[PDB]
């Protein structure tokens, strides 16, 4: 080709040696204090991790020298683009500093916040875990207020010129990236150009998140009403028949999840859930047994063992950070860290984190930027599946954790399925109106003085939910979220949820499974595994539209298989409410 | 943490 993509080649080529070579030694650093937590290796992993951020800044800077426009190749078009990302190297030094400035306070307030008792000014609790307590179980409707109200109006309540100030210096650093704003910057991790027929645009993902919601809207406003109608029994008098939900009873400091809401709205109390547990315990499972029964899932579909590296250096038990990871470290090093016990749980997350390994290994080949999940929801979609088909009752019998005689009644079924939908599907109005608030916010279309007025507005009409108490603008609500205050995109929570359901659908249909979606097990199914596969080896080489193509014979999001998973669920919860109002009026509230 | 990432390719 042309003197400028040949020299753009030799440069990436260069490029993906250098990063390889330093991305090993930076994360085998990080690998050690996971591992092995001192003091030294604090500031020891720092000097590998700053060596490797300064490295990217002056490959950044030469990846500059080559014109995109010349660039006819795509798969070097991917690479450079990435590289010759500006970032916050556009603002001026100045407002770099209070950018920084004002994202580490944020960081700090809600990592530091805390409230205390009133009438004892030296005694005071946490979020974690002194207010999560309270939030998921507390029946006191005052304690739960307290809680609600008093993490909102400390930490909120300093949150709020700060986030005034991160809104500016985040659009003017958008807009010196060329971006309308810096919603449209995060919007721009789905955008595809310059592929004929898989093309999307940054406004598209708008339309297309606002058209599923609205399918959506039946499912949750049934659900809805189910919680509401029991949340009055839980507790009398507090609860409107025909309003929102406050929002300070939903079983967690925001509503995020309602999953603790499980035991105020089970269907059938008697029968108790599925739990593999003791089963283990008897059978003498230990960790090395744990992940052997994952690699033979996966093995089981036409994906490869694991690698001896993997046994030799994974960390399957604490002797450390014990937080599931799965790592790909290059250079043919995968590993596993997990303090992993012998329970139900631990046996479903280990099929996750090993589902995350197998998209590693998938991908390996590729470009060293390019070895990465198709967009920000792809990985997690990937090992949710996994644990999706685990724990069937189906699969829990072929691996003789349930008697071969094991039948699962319709009313165990309902639980699970409502279990399920207290966390799948409460979330997404949740994760939806939170990310439309931002994107507005930083649009221009909330003035600050309306900032809490349109939030709890929005609350009211999409998530069904209500404040307590109102809330002029001195408080900043949705930076009193972990995502909000620490600077994270959250759209990422909604795509993952419809693309899980889009993938099981796909790969439970190549294994031609009968009966209902949710009691699908991909297992022993070849066919399946070569549909993940197509997609998982192609890291983030082909636009993501494409990718998800490869798995489900569609280009875009849909939440049709959702709505599929959840059907016996939605069926049985219009059969309980047909006595019962479906829906909300935003017109009650607690306190008016 | 180190990612092959431009944006966030170290957290501590
Ligand atoms: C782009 O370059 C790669 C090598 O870096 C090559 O394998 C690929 O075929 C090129 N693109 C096309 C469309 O041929
Ligand atoms: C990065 O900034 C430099 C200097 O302002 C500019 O020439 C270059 O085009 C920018 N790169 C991108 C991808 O915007
Ligand atoms: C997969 O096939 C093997 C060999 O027939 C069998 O032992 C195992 O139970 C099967 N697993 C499932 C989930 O069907
Ligand atoms: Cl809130
Ligand atoms: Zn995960």
């Amino acid at each position: 080709q042309s003197t400028i993509e040949e020299q753009a080649k030799t440069f990436l080529d260069k490029f993906n040696h250098e990063a390889e070579d330093l991305f090993y030694q930076s994360s085998l650093a990080s690998w050690n204090y996971n591992t092995n937590i001192t003091e030294e290796n604090v500031q020891n992993m720092n000097n590998a991790g700053d060596k490797w951020s300064a490295f990217l800044k002056e490959q950044s800077t030469l990846a500059q020298m080559y014109p995109l426009q010349e660039i006819q190749n795509l798969t070097v078009k991917l690479q450079l683009q990435a590289l010759q990302q500006n970032g916050s190297s556009v603002l001026s030094e100045d407002k770099s500093k209070r950018l920084n400035t004002i994202l580490n306070t944020m960081s700090t307030i809600y990592s530091t916040g805390k409230v205390c008792n009133p009438d004892n000014p030296q005694e005071c609790l946490l979020l974690e875990p002194g207010l999560n307590e309270i939030m998921a179980n507390s029946l006191d409707y005052n304690e739960r207020l307290w809680a609600w109200e008093s993490w909102r109006s400390e930490v909120g309540k300093q949150l709020r010129p700060l986030y005034e100030e991160y809104v500016v210096l985040k659009n003017e650093m958008a807009r010196a990236n060329h971006y309308e704003d810096y919603g449209d910057y995060w919007r721009g991790d789905y955008e595809v150009n310059g592929v004929d027929g898989y093309d999307y645009s940054r406004g598209q993902l708008i339309e297309d998140v606002e058209h599923t919601f609205e399918e959506i809207k039946p499912l949750y406003e049934h659900l809805h009403a189910y919680v509401r109608a029991k949340l009055m029994n839980a507790y009398p008098s507090y609860i409107s028949p025909i309003g929102c939900l406050p929002a300070h009873l939903l079983g967690d400091m925001w509503g995020r999840f309602w999953t603790n809401l499980y035991s105020l709205t089970v269907p059938f109390g008697q029968k108790p859930n599925i739990d593999v547990t003791d089963a283990m315990v008897d059978q003498a499972w230990d960790a090395q047994r744990i992940f052997k029964e994952a690699e033979k899932f996966f093995v089981s579909v036409g994906l490869p063992n694991m690698t001896q590296g993997f046994w030799e250096n994974s960390m399957l038990t604490d002797p450390a950070v014990c937080h599931p990871t799965a790592w790909d470290l290059g250079k043919g090093d995968f590993r596993i860290l997990m303090c992993t016990k012998v329970t139900m749980d631990d046996f479903l997350t280990a099929h996750h984190e090993m589902g995350h390994i197998q998209y590693d290994m998938a991908y390996a080949a590729q470009p060293f930027l390019l070895r990465n999940g198709a967009n920000e929801g792809f990985h997690e979609a990937v090992g949710e599946i996994m644990s999706l088909s685990a724990a069937t009752p189906k699969h829990l019998k072929s691996i003789g954790l349930l008697s071969p005689d094991f039948q699962e009644d319709n009313e165990t079924e309902i639980n699970f399925l409502l279990k399920q939908a207290l966390t799948i599907v409460g979330t997404l109005p949740f994760t939806y109106m939170l990310e439309k608030w931002r994107w507005m916010v930083f649009k221009g279309e909330i003035p600050k003085d309306q900032w809490m007025k349109k939030w709890w507005e929005m609350k009211r009409e999409i998530v069904g939910v209500v404040e307590p108490v109102p809330h002029d603008e001195t408080y900043c609500d949705p930076a009193s979220l972990f995502h909000v205050s620490n600077d994270y995109s959250f759209i990422r929570y909604y795509t993952r949820t419809l693309y899980q359901f889009q993938f099981q659908e796909a790969l439970c249909q190549a294994a031609k499974h009968e009966g209902p979606l949710h009691k699908c097990d991909i297992s022993n199914s070849t066919e399946a595994g070569q549909k993940l596969f197509n997609m998982l080896r192609l890291g983030k080489s082909e636009p993501w539209t494409l990718a998800l193509e490869n798995v489900v014979g569609a280009k875009n999001m849909n939440v049709r298989p959702l709505l599929n998973y959840f059907e016996p669920l939605f069926t049985w919860l219009k059969d309980q409410n047909k006595n019962s109002f479906v829906g909300w009026s935003t017109d009650w509230s607690p306190y008016a | 943490y180190v990612f092959r990432s431009l944006r966030t390719p170290f957290i501590v």
